[PDB]
């Protein structure tokens, strides 16, 4: 009794679903293609299924040096 | 109704359906982030650089596995801010280093300043006895001592826990290995207050339940109670008599047993926060001399808690390399502690 | 009346000052023989071959144990799921090298434990109160069956029963994680959830009804003293927590019910509990936590470690570390 | 007011949910995470 | 809507089905939709179970819990449990899917259309839960009915082609039982057998003769039981000591299927005659002396004398004694010496294990068995992952025996709390305070202090 | 230990044979209310 | 694997022994349409 | 055989499919109750006769 | 995959089917 419009009335109205069976999947395929595009590796900086060692190395590119780990990560990503 | 700071204060207690409050301009802003970060993470960001793992839904890990775990031990206990000197503001570099952390840790902690200030805030508006907020201290002591003293005891952030649910059990068998944990007494007040809450929660409810008054025609007896209504619901002295018969003793004053229901965890969690602050410093109960001195000179000499010693040197040589990956462990197959075939 | 019916009606008395009745008369001295062999053992008896290899383990006070390292230690691995009371040993001297106390410790209490939850249902009748806080009191009997005996039925040996003691309880779980990985087990997890959470809510229920207690002491006397035994008027204005605990989280989070509320203060930490028990008599006839080792690999085949795999690492230290003389074939089967 | 009756909507809202776990649950078995 | 809702029933929608106490037509009607959906199950999961069903890997590889049932039987089976016609399968899958439909059929009806209450309908169908006589009557005709259950095994058995047995001689077979175990004193002596280590009460059953001769004896006790019931009302002392109403009956039916919930746990566990490994995987047990079999054999063929091998803690490595000096395996698996399996019992001679038997008399197919067994112990996670606990993925195992004993467990734990739930209400509603107490009768207030 | 074993069998016997008889003895009517 | 006459009706008999689970579930839709009165 | 086979076997599965939605509706119906109870019971001696016919069928298939 | 995707839709679909078509037509629900 704060005075907002109830929620019941709200999710069985008409107007919400005709706002919402557009706004919802439009979220979910942003958020699909935020990965199927790839998009969400580089913006985080996770590697891909082959980007975590090079062929034949095998040691993990651990961070060694708090000043300068950012230039190690770009070196290991070299 | 007179200046903007009064202004601002009617606006923000405002009766609606989130209440906000001045504490809710501290609170909201730290539990969404904290809550936020901690979804952004599980769900896009690795652990390569700083353990690695694979710790998010886009590598592979499940809802058990994901975790935002700690920065590399290189960090020691930096801020790791995103325009700090480490990250220097490339917000990529920064989840790689583990700054997602840091973020969580820290709006975190003050985020649960604003959900007690919350609690003080609204007990105030209410007029009600701020309880409440003083039994929230036990999150609270756990939080800081857990999460922020034991790592800054330790090298650095690497070893708090990182916030996952495998991540958690790795944390727990950590600090049994190396800790002998379980053997400590405030970790045993801790275990009391928990299970003791735990059975007063049950036992409390259930002795409610089955002693309430017929107060409706019902057989399915919630409906029979009005909030409003001057009377208790359920009958002390039949409780009474009961757990005096059945036990020995009872509780036979109602403001008692609520005091010691809060009492009873909020101290469990406060004694295994203090047990928490000794391991930041490595001050374990880890042994008994007076059992070492007699096992040394007696192989014959066995208890369980030398059993459990033998395992955790088990855990300790078997699972630091991987562990503390930092420390560039190798251990040759013939140092391995192990019992017979196994 | 007649010496039966005069008995039958002081068993059954509902103004004995402890309640004895029918499974009273099982429980009363099952209980005593449990408790009088349990306290002379942790005091007095001598090493144990808990696992089978005349390797005996000591646990009690006067053979170099303190409180929390002293144990009853469990029935000899050679013994298995045999029943092993005194008259089935030579001597008591065997029966004391072979956990013999144990075994009586156990099955006493579990029997006892076991009248204990019918008791309460026994008065819970004679004083016309409704029946089920037996029903909450079966979660930890049922958590007891689980390490007493479900757990050593699964596995063929009393010697795997949890040990009567603070480090064996320790020595059990440990072990236990190597080889069910129970952390990692859904009804264990439910468990935790059980537990922490009954103890948020009893901390939750006493802080809010602590919280509004009606006005009727001054400052120089205890608030309890508001309170006498009895009165019929409710001590605390549950209007008032309700409208401070709607507003913490929202209205419709908080109960203002109060039949409502200390219903579900039963319910979350008895099911959590229940769980639990589960946890254990199911892993008794391993059906284990979830096992993710390896579970992520890169395009080539690469293992990529997760947190699941360090818990393996830690696991992994436990099992080749346990019971070190005790294994001479390559998997620990049992 | 609504036109749409409540009990619809939970039971549609109820029968995405199950789909999307569902979902998730099958990717516990193929591609990453899957062991294989 | 008689009934259907609160006000009117006094019962809230989560305890809605005891709206149906005392409407004895949709009571009916649940109750036979409910063995429509028991009987639903069981042919649709036959049918799954063959669909995935690759004959040539062992049942116990493919999380087949029903064609093991249908195999020990003895259909679709031959020498050594190898599979020689799915067909048995298929019709037992099938019968039961269409006798699902039928029972759905009833209970629909029953429940929606029929009459919702059957006593002015019928006085033959018709009950009162506090009429002791007609209460008993239709306890007799059920009884009846499992009685002639019981002898339609003893059927298949003696007359319709026998029964898998594992302990065949000369290897496990379909084999006719023509001399089943009538003697009360081997039929009623398991009864009385401690269920401790080396006993296990009738868990211990381990001969095909003796389990058709027990059922022999169920099939008569439960008929002329049955008669019993139908033609008497019960005696004065029964009515003294027990509750009469729909919820009492529910509750003593609660704790009997607990019961026999933990006993199946403990049978699928421990026994392999009425669930041949064959087909359900080695036991626990089994499998863990199977190991030490293994690696005798090994250690032997690599030239070890095992008789006189001392292990490391002075224990025989390979051998040694039990408590009562028979030869048993050695190591850890010391404690499953009660252990008894048709690939080991050849070489157990009246002492124990028979060294001389051990040394030369070991097949290549008794080899190969413990091998197998060995290697699918019933140890695994919930995910499926056979092995230890750390074990790394790549063998999808978990025993038919693990699911189908943790399962029981469960299912006979919360029976047991349904009992309690509903013995103690079923007490109180009969005396008047299930709703709680009366506020100007509160029993405790008239009786005199405790101090 | 033979004598032992007699006397804890007739000591159990004894408590047995008391919690048979006495559930027996009319205890539906042990009640505060209807009997 | 079923007889092969029956094989085009493998995808149904995957999902028929859910079924029963939907019995449960469908006690729930029922009640929301009787507002669980 | 298999043309006739196969048609049985779909039908009898139509059939279930339209009886395990029609038969409920139709019991917790008003109006319309007397074509309904008609329909039940020709749907069901149908429903009856199909799984007799696949069952015979079976055989010249198998 | 889409075979048994389809069958579970249409047989997940007949339970609320039901309701809705004795809620429409105000049946004995
Ligand atoms: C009315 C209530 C009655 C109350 C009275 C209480 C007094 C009676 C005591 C009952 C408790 C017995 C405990 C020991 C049970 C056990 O070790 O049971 C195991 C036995 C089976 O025993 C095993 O039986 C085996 C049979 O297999 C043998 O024979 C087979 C034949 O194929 C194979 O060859 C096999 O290899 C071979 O070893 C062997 O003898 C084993 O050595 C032996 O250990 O099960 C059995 O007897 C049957 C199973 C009994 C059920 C046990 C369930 C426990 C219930 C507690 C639940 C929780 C309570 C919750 C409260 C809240
Ligand atoms: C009440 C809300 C609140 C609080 C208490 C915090 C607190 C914090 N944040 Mg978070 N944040 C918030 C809201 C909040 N944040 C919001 C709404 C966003 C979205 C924009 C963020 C996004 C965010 C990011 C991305 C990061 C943080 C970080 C931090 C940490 C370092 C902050 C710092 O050093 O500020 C320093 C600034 C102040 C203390 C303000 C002082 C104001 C004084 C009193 C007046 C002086 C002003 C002066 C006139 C200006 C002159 C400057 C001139 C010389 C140029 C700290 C835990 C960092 C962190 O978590 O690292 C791990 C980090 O990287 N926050
Ligand atoms: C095995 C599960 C089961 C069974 C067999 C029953 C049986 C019954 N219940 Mg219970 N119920 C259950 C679980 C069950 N319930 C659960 C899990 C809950 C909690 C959600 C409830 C909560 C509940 C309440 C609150 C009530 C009942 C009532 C009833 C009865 C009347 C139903 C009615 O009026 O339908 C009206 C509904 C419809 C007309 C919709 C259609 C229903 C049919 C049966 C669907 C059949 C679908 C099936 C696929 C058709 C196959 C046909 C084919 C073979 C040809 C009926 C005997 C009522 C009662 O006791 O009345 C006296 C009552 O008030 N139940
Ligand atoms: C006795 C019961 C029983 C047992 C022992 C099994 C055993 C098995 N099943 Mg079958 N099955 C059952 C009943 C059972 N099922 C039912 C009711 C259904 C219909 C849903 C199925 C449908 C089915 C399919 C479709 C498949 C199996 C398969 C399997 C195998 C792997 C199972 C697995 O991975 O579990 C995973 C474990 C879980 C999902 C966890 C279940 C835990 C529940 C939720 C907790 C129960 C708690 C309690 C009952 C709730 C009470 C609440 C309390 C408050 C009172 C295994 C042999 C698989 C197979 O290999 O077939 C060849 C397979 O594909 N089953
Ligand atoms: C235990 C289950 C059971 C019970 C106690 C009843 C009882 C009743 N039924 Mg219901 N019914 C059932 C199951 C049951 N039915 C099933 C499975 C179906 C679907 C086929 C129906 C469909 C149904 C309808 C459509 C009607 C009834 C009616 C009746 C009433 C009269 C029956 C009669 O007059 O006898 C007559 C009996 C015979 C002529 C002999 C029966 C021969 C049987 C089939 C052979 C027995 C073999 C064996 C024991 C069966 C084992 C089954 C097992 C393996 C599952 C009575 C209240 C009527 C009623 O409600 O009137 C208003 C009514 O119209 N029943
Ligand atoms: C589902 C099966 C079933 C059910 C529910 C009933 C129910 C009933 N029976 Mg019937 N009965 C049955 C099957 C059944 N019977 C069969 C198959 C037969 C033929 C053998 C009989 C022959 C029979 C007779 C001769 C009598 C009954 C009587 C009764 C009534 C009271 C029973 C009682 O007090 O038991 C409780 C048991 C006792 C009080 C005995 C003492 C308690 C002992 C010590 C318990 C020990 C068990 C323990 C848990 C160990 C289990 C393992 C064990 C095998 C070693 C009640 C209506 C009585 C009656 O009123 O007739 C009209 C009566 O005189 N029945
Ligand atoms: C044959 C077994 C059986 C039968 C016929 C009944 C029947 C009944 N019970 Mg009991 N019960 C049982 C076993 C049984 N129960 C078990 C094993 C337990 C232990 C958990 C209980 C615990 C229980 C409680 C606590 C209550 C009842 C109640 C009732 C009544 C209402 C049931 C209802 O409407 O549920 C509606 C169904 C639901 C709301 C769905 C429940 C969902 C379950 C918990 C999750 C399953 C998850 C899945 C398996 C995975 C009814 C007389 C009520 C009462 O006492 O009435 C007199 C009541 O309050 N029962
Ligand atoms: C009452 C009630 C209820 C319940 C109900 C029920 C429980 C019912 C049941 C039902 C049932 C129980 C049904 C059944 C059905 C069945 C059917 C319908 C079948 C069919 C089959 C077929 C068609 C087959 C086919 C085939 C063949 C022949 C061969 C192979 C292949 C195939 C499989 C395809 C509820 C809960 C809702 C609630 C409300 C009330
Ligand atoms: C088939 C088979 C067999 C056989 C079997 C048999 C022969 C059985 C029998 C069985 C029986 C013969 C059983 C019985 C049981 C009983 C019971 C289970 C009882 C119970 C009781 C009760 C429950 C009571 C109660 C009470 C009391 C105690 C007190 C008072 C009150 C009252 C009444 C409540 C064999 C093994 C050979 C093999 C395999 C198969
Ligand atoms: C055998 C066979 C068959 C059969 C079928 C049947 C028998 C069916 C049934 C079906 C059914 C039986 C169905 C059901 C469904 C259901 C559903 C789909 C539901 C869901 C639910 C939900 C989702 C819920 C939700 C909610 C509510 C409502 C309220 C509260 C909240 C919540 C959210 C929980 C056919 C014909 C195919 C043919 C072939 C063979
Ligand atoms: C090892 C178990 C032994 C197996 C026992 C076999 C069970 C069959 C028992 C039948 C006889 C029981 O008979 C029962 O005995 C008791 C004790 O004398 C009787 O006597 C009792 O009556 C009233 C009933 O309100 C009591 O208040 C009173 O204290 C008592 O004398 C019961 O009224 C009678 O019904
Ligand atoms: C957010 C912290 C703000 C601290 C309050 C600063 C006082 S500000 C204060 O406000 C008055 C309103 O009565 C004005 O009339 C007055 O001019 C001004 O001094
Ligand atoms: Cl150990
Ligand atoms: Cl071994
Ligand atoms: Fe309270
Ligand atoms: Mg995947």
């Amino acid at each position: 009794t704060t005075g907002e419009r109830p929620f019941s009335d709200i999710i069985t109205s008409v107007r919400y679903w005709v706002i919402h069976s557009i706004t919802i999947p439009a979220l979910f395929i942003a958020g699909w293609l935020f990965v199927s595009t790839g998009l969400a590796y580089d913006v985080f900086g996770t590697p891909r299924p082959d980007s975590y060692y090079a062929q034949e190395q095998r040691s993990i590119p651990l961070v060694t040096d708090r000043f300068e780990a950012k230039q190690q990560v770009e070196t290991f990503l070299e | 109704e007179r200046g903007w700071f009064d202004i601002l204060d009617d606006w923000l207690k405002r009766d609606r359906f989130v209440f906000v409050g001045w504490s809710g301009i501290l609170l909201f802003p730290c539990a969404y982030l904290a809550l936020g970060g901690w979804l952004t993470g599980t769900t896009f960001v690795t652990s390569w650089y700083t353990h690695g793992l694979a710790s998010s839904y886009l590598e592979g890990c499940n809802f058990l596995t994901v975790a935002v775990s700690t920065p590399a031990n290189s960090m020691g206990h930096s801020l790791l801010l995103l325009w700090g000197p480490e990250a220097q503001g490339d917000f990529t570099r920064w989840c790689q280093l583990g700054g997602l952390w840091t973020f969580i840790a820290l709006h975190g902690a003050f985020g649960l300043i604003g959900f007690m200030l919350r609690q003080f805030e609204i007990a105030r508006l209410v007029g009600v006895r701020p309880y409440n907020a003083i039994a929230f201290s036990a999150p609270i002591a756990v939080f800081v001592s857990v999460f922020l003293i034991y790592p800054l005891g330790q090298s650095s952030w690497f070893f708090a826990p990182s916030f996952g649910v495998a991540a958690i059990f790795r944390f727990l068998l950590f600090f049994q290995g190396f800790h002998n944990w379980t053997l400590n007494p405030f970790h045993m007040m801790g275990v009391a207050g928990v299970l003791g809450g735990a059975l007063l929660c049950a036992i409390h409810g259930a002795t409610v339940e089955n002693t309430l008054f017929q107060d409706g025609e019902g057989a399915s007896t919630f409906r029979a109670f009005n909030p409003t209504q001057a009377e208790e619901t359920y009958s002390m002295v039949t409780a009474n008599r009961f757990w005096s018969q059945i036990f020995g003793i009872a509780f036979s004053n109602k403001r008692w047993l609520h005091f010691f229901m809060l009492f009873v965890p909020v101290t469990g969690l406060w004694m295994s926060a203090i047990g928490v602050v000794g391991l930041a410093l490595n001050l374990r109960s880890y042994d008994f001399i007076s059992q070492e001195i007699r096992a040394a000179e007696d192989p014959e000499f066995e208890t369980f808690y030398t059993k459990n010693l033998l395992l955790n040197e088990g855990i300790r040589a078997w699972m630091a390399p991987q562990d503390q990956p930092h420390e560039n462990f190798v251990f040759p197959e013939e140092v391995l502690p192990r019992g017979n075939a196994l | 009346a007649n010496l039966w019916e005069r008995f039958c009606n002081w068993v059954t008395s509902t103004d004995n000052r402890l309640y004895v009745g029918w499974f009273g008369v099982i429980m009363i001295p099952t209980l005593l023989a449990a408790t009088i062999c349990f306290v002379i053992a942790f005091i007095a008896a001598p090493p144990v071959d808990i696992d089978g290899i005349r390797e005996p383990v000591s646990g009690s006070l006067l053979y170099g144990n303190n409180i929390i390292t002293g144990a009853v230690v469990p029935s000899s691995n050679a013994i298995g799921l045999h029943f092993y009371p005194i008259w089935e040993a030579a001597s008591l001297d065997e029966w004391l090298y072979n956990g013999g106390p144990y075994q009586l410790i156990i099955f006493h209490f579990l029997l006892g434990a076991s009248c204990y939850m019918g008791r309460q249902w026994e008065l819970s009748y004679r004083l016309g109160m409704r029946p089920w806080i037996c029903v909450a009191y079966s979660a930890p009997l049922a958590s007891a069956f689980a390490v007493f005996l479900i757990y050593p039925i699964g596995q063929g040996s009393f010697s795997d029963g949890m040990p009567l003691g603070i480090s064996g309880t320790f020595n059990f779980m440990i072990v236990f994680q190597a080889e069910h990985n129970i952390l990692m087990h859904p009804f264990h997890q439910l468990g935790v959830a059980g537990v922490f959470g009954g103890a948020l809510f009893c901390a939750m229920h006493g802080s809010l009804v602590t919280s509004s207690l009606i006005r009727e002491t001054t400052e120089t006397e205890s608030a309890n003293y508001g309170y006498k035994f009895g009165q019929e008027e409710e001590t605390y204005n549950i209007v008032a927590a309700h409208g401070y605990f709607g507003r913490l989280i929202f209205q419709y989070a908080s109960f203002n019910n109060s039949r409502s509320l200390h219903f579900f203060l039963a319910a979350w930490p008895v099911v959590g509990v229940w769980f639990a028990a589960l946890g254990i008599s199911t892993m008794a006839f391993n059906l284990n936590g979830f096992n993710f080792n390896h579970s992520v690999i890169d395009a080539k085949g690469n293992v990529i470690n997760t947190w699941a795999d360090i818990i393996n690492r830690a696991n992994l230290g436990m099992e080749v570390m346990h019971e070190r003389n005790a294994h001479n074939f390559p998997l620990d089967l049992a | 007011g609504g036109r749409i009756p409540l009990w619809i909507v939970a039971t549609v809202a109820g029968m995405g949910v199950i789909v999307i776990v569902g979902l998730f649950f099958y990717g516990a078995y193929a591609g990453l995470g899957s062991s294989l | 809507a008689t009934n259907r809702d609160q006000e009117s029933s006094g019962f809230a929608w989560w305890a809605g089905n005891a709206r149906l106490i005392n409407l004895s037509g949709k009571l009916l009607g649940a109750h036979v939709a409910h063995a429509g959906l028991i009987v639903f199950w069981a042919g649709a999961m036959t049918l799954f179970e063959l669909a995935h069903f690759i004959p040539e890997k062992p049942m116990y590889e493919q999380g087949l819990i029903l064609i093991p049932h249908i195999a020990t039987l003895g259909w679709g089976v031959g020498p050594g449990g190898e599979v020689v016609d799915t067909f048995p399968f298929f019709v037992v899958g099938v019968v039961h899917l269409i006798s699902s439909a039928v029972l759905g059929f009833g209970g629909v009806y029953h429940a929606i259309r029929g009459p919702e209450t059957l006593e002015e309908y019928s006085s033959f169908f018709g009950y009162d839960w506090k009429d002791k006589n007609k209460m008993t009557t239709i306890l007799g005709f059920h009884l009846i009915v499992l009685g002639i259950g019981a002898l339609l095994l003893v059927a298949k058995a003696m007359f319709f082609g026998g029964l898998y047995d594992t302990w065949a001689p000369g290897g496990g077979d379909v084999r006719v039982i023509t001399n089943p175990t009538l003697d009360p004193r081997v039929i009623f002596g398991y009864l009385l057998k401690s269920p401790f280590g080396g006993e296990g009460w009738i868990v211990s059953v381990n001969n095909l003769e003796d389990v058709v001769g027990g059922h022999i004896w169920i099939g008569l006790i439960c008929i002329a039981g049955g008669i019993w019931h139908i033609l008497t009302t019960p005696f004065g002392w029964a009515r003294r000591a027990f509750i009469w109403s729909g919820e009492a009956y529910l509750s003593y039916s609660l704790g009997a299927l607990s019961m026999m919930g933990f006993i199946a746990t403990c049978f699928v566990w421990f026994n392999n005659t009425v669930y041949p490994s064959e087909f359900y995987g080695p036991t626990g047990p089994e499998a863990s002396q199977a190991q030490a079999m293994t690696f005798l054999i090994r250690d032997q063929k690599l030239g070890a004398n095992v008789g006189s091998a001392q292990g490391p803690t002075g224990l025989g490595k390979y051998l040694m004694r039990s408590p009562t000096g028979e030869i048993i395996f050695g190591g850890e698996t010391m404690r499953f010496w009660d252990f008894r399996g048709p690939w080991l019992e050849p070489l157990r001679g009246p002492n124990g294990l028979d060294l001389n038997k051990i040394k030369n008399d070991i097949q290549p197919w008794q080899e190969r068995r413990a091998a197998e067994y060995m290697t699918h112990a019933p140890l695994g996670s919930l995910n499926s992952v056979g092995g230890v606990a750390t074990e790394i993925n790549s063998v999808n195992f978990v025993s038919p025996r693990s699911w189908l004993a943790t399962s029981h467990f469960v299912l006979a734990f919360f029976f047991l709390v349904g009992h309690l739930w509903h013995a103690g209400r079923a007490r109180a509603a009969a005396a008047g305070f299930e709703k709680g107490i009366d506020r100007e009768s509160e029993p405790v207030l008239s009786m005199p202090s405790l101090d | 230990m033979e004598t032992l074993k007699i006397t804890v069998y007739i000591v159990v016997t004894f408590f047995v044979l008391l919690f048979v008889f006495g559930f027996l003895s009319g205890d539906p009517a042990r009640n505060p209310k209807r009997k | 694997k079923l007889p092969e006459a029956y094989a085009i009706f493998d995808p149904l008999v995957d999902v028929l022994p859910v079924i029963p689970v939907l019995f449960l579930a469908l006690a729930f839709v029922w009640q929301a349409a009787v507002g669980f009165r | 055989m298999t043309i006739l086979f196969q048609l049985a076997l779909a039908a009898l599965v139509i059939l279930s499919f339209v009886m395990v939605i029609g038969v409920p509706v139709a019991y917790a119906s008003p109006q319309d109750w007397d074509r309904s109870k008609q329909l039940i019971f020709l749907g069901s001696g149908l429903w009856i006769a199909l799984v007799l016919v696949v069952g015979v069928l079976n055989f010249f298939v198998v | 995959v889409i075979a048994q995707l389809t069958m579970i839709a249409m047989i997940g679909i007949a339970g609320p089917m039901i309701i809705f078509l004795l809620a429409v037509r105000r049946g004995n629900l």
